[PDB]
RNA sequence: UCAUCUAGACAGCCGGACGGUGGCCAUGGAAGUCGGAAUCCGCUAAGGAGUGUGUAACAACUCACCGGCCGAAUGAACUAG
């Protein structure tokens, strides 16, 4: 049950990681549901956006270390809250939404992958 | 159970020697130094490298390995307060009648006297354990500090400073007079 | 006592209704044949209508250690009777033989529960074949990479009733 | 300036409410009225704009409401203060309706999925002939086209 | 009147405590059995009773 | 200065290590510690002197230094 | 006997704990939390038509759920020496 749930997100993952050539590493701290929630309809058209526990992440990575080999890049970045933004669109117009949205007294991009290389940003 | 190998480790310092023979500890440090018999616990101590030290138990039940982890404590504690200090501030709580709190000497002796706790004409005096500093604090109102080395000695001589002001037949949940610890801390803490 | 397991066969008495019974075996931990094949009787009549006078036994023969220098878990499933009703336990014993093992459980049982010979039934023993199916703490402790542990305070018994020197308890 | 949002049985507490706003209750209360009869019967959001002088009133969408609406129901005077439970017809087209009346507001996730959400608000509303409300929602994917 | 921070100081060392029901200990208030030996380790306990 | 404690090391029972039997039939030969059974009880080996592959309790056997 | 567990468990800190929807009756009110029934979707990593505090009703706070630090066993009920 708890293992057949974490498989099903072990395969979506690795879909997506095919799907998409550009992958946005997303911080998110203080962030509400609600303007998770915002922030995912504005980008629905073109990204999706994926949370889960690190430890579950980093196991699927090196499982799926043989495909994709430059995806191994990502997870030292991997560390620390973080999300995963995968887009057609492939920078800038993305990182501009994701940053404006819902800043309240607040999203951030840590890390950008693309195409086997990784842009601070 | 008889758990065959239970082990806890120490982190010393750059500026603190540990000697240890038999279960003897000698703690030195910049803020001056620190002892403690421990042969009533039965532990063995291993240096690993200069900067760590393990205990260990070997084939002990749950009580010797609850001593154990207590014993780590305790040595970690004389660590960090021969390093930091240890700084315990109580305040004075009273209704109507002030707490009068001074320092006064019998026979060289360095004694801290209470007067006027509920307008009684008794005057409290407790000793001061060797080792502990108390200044009046300013710029609080009615605020003591208690400092030194040893936890044991300042949070033992803050504890009799609170248990020699206690109300006798009266509600004292009514009566709440009386000189309590508010904080427990370093005297370099956030260092 | 030191125990030893046997194999002990028997059947019913023929008939000329029913000739060759069916052959019932068990296995059983005893001091000797006598206790042997009375205890394959009492679960006999415990199981199947049969007693001692309407049966008899084929065959009892000693099963000694294949390995005897082997070291094993094993796991002990056991029924006892306690003073206000009756349980089940499964306890598992690192151990050389499976007499020895069940030696081992018969002191255990006998010491922690105050359950006797009588009490004690023993469903089955069995090795496990495999590491981290071990359920225990007090075994799986055992079985850790490069186990090593010290010997603390040596004890060594006088023959004379007077000692010259402070004796030493390093080891 | 100032929205006041309030659930109004119509055909009518507000008064202090109105008190803040300097506004008579009798004003407030004909034209939360005149509103309401869009529908009116049941109880209804009414969202009210003050512009420091008067204040608009207008029936914001509510699925329960738009749900109880599309049910038929016979006028009920609510004197007897009965359980008055709903009984309602499949509906489909209706419920359809709703969920593109909705317009996915506030963020519904999906198309089909504000419908879905439709039904879900139907808790108190039978909403099939013969079935549990929702029920084929999942099994049916009709109508996804209909709802955006 | 004391003050509102200086009461509640008080208070936690006078009236935020558990009462043992057999022996009538001060016990800690996050307690689940008493310390004393004549209850016999007890699990009964209750909060002592606040004034207003 | 430097950290000073007493190691205080004492003959740690694992595999390799040589024992001198007390008491017993052997009573006086070599053996080599081939497995533990538990915390009171070992596997030992003899085959130099003469002593038969067996299990054997901690307090028949003597430690020695040698590993 | 049930559960959780190196795909990260239980304590401890820190963050989120959301929309349809003030779900349906009923009340002068009761919007998760006076009650009666139902108790379903979306977004999800995750969030009950609600665990309490909580207000006239709100608002607000906290929960059981998911996440960073921790890296390994732990929780509940019961039995008997
Ligand atoms: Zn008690």
């Amino acid at each position: 049950g708890i293992r057949e749930k974490k498989a099903e997100y072990f395969a979506k993952l690795r879909e997506y990681l095919e799907e998409y050539k550009s992958l946005f590493v997303v911080g998110v701290d203080n962030v509400s549901s609600q303007q998770m929630h915002e922030v995912r309809k504005e980008l629905r058209g073109r990204a999706v956006v994926l949370m889960g526990k690190n430890t579950m992440v980093r196991r699927a990575i090196r499982g799926f270390l043989s495909d994709l080999p430059d995806f191994e890049k990502l997870l030292p970045f991997v560390k620390g809250n973080v999300g995963f933004v995968f887009t057609n669109e492939p920078l800038t117009e993305i990182k501009n939404v994701i940053v404006s949205n819902r800043v309240a007294a607040g999203l951030t991009v840590v890390q950008v992958y693309d195409n086997g290389q990784v842009f601070p940003s | 159970m008889k758990y065959i190998q239970t082990e806890q480790q120490i982190e010393v310092p750059e500026g603190v020697t540990v000697s240890i023979k038999s279960r003897i500890v000698k703690v030195v440090g910049p803020r001056g130094t620190l002892t403690k018999n421990l042969k009533h616990i039965d532990v063995t101590f291993t240096k690993v490298n200069n900067q760590l030290i393990k205990v260990a138990v070997h084939n002990g039940g749950r009580k010797h390995v609850a001593a154990l982890r207590t014993v780590k404590s305790l040595v970690d504690n004389m660590i960090t307060g021969v390093t930091k200090g240890y700084k315990y501030k109580m305040r004075y709580v009273y209704a109507h009648f002030p707490i009068n709190v001074n320092i006064v000497e019998k026979d060289g002796a360095k004694f801290i006297e209470v007067r006027n706790f509920l307008g009684d004409k008794k005057i409290r005096n407790v000793p001061v354990r060797d080792g502990v500093t108390i200044e009046f604090s300013t710029n609080v109102k009615d605020e003591i500090v208690l400092s030194g080395n040893s936890v044991e000695d300042v949070s033992q001589n803050a504890a009799d400073l609170q248990q020699i002001c206690r109300v006798r037949n009266k509600d004292i949940r009514k009566f709440l007079d009386g000189i309590y610890v508010s904080h427990k801390g370093f005297i370099t803490e956030d260092l | 006592a030191h125990f030893k397991e046997y194999q002990v066969i028997g059947r019913r008495l023929p008939t000329e209704s029913v000739p060759e019974p069916k052959l019932f075996r068990m296995r059983i931990f005893a001091s000797n044949e006598v206790i042997a094949k009375s205890r394959y009787w009492y679960f006999l009549q415990k199981l199947h209508k049969v007693k001692k006078a309407s049966g008899e036994i084929v065959s009892i023969n000693q099963i000694n250690e294949a390995h005897p220098t082997k070291v094993k878990n094993f796991g002990v499933w056991v029924r006892y009777d306690s003073r206000s009703g009756t349980h089940n336990m499964y306890k598992e014993i690192r151990d050389v033989s499976r007499v020895a093992a069940v030696e081992t459980l018969y002191q255990d049982m006998a010491a922690r529960h105050r359950a006797r010979f009588r009490s004690i039934h023993i469903l089955k023993v069995a090795e496990i074949e495999k590491t981290a199916d071990v359920k225990r703490q007090y075994v799986k402790q055992f079985l850790t990479k490069d186990l090593k542990f010290p010997l603390p305070h040596r004890v060594q018994k006088s023959t004379k009733t007077f000692s010259y020197k402070r004796p030493s308890t390093f080891y | 300036v100032k929205y006041l949002y309030l659930r109004a049985v119509g055909g009518e507490l507000a008064p202090k409410i109105g008190p803040l706003g300097l506004s008579p209750k009798k004003v407030g209360e004909d034209i939360a009225k005149a509103t309401k009869e869009f529908k009116g019967i049941k109880v209804t959001v009414q969202l009210k704009i003050q512009n420091r002088q008067a204040a608009a009133s207008v029936v914001p969408s509510a699925s329960s409401l738009v749900i109880t609406a599309l049910k038929e129901p016979p006028r009920d005077r609510k004197k007897d203060k009965n359980v008055k439970h709903s009984g309602n017809i499949q509906l489909d087209e209706i419920i359809e309706i709703a969920r593109q009346m909705r317009d996915k507001s506030f963020g519904r996730t999906l198309a089909s999925v504000t419908k879905e959400i439709l039904g879900t608000a139907q808790s108190v509303g039978c909403r099939v002939d013969f079935k549990n409300p929702h029920d084929i929602i999942e099994g049916i994917n009709a109508g996804e086209i209909e709802i955006p | 009147i004391i003050e509102p921070s200086l009461k509640a100081l008080a208070s936690k060392y006078n009236c935020d405590k558990s009462v043992c029901r057999k022996c009538y200990a001060r016990l800690p208030p996050r307690a689940t059995n008493c310390r004393k030996r004549k209850c016999g380790h007890t699990n009964q306990l209750r909060p002592k009773k606040k004034l207003k | 200065t430097d950290s000073i404690v007493k190691a205080s090391n004492w003959r740690l029972v694992e595999v390799g290590r040589v024992v001198l039997i007390k008491k017993g039939q052997s009573a006086g030969k070599l053996a080599a510690i081939v497995e533990i059974i538990d915390q009171k009880k070992v596997l030992i080996d003899g085959p130099k002197a003469g002593v038969p592959r067996q299990a054997i309790n901690l307090g028949q056997v003597v430690l020695t230094p040698l590993t």
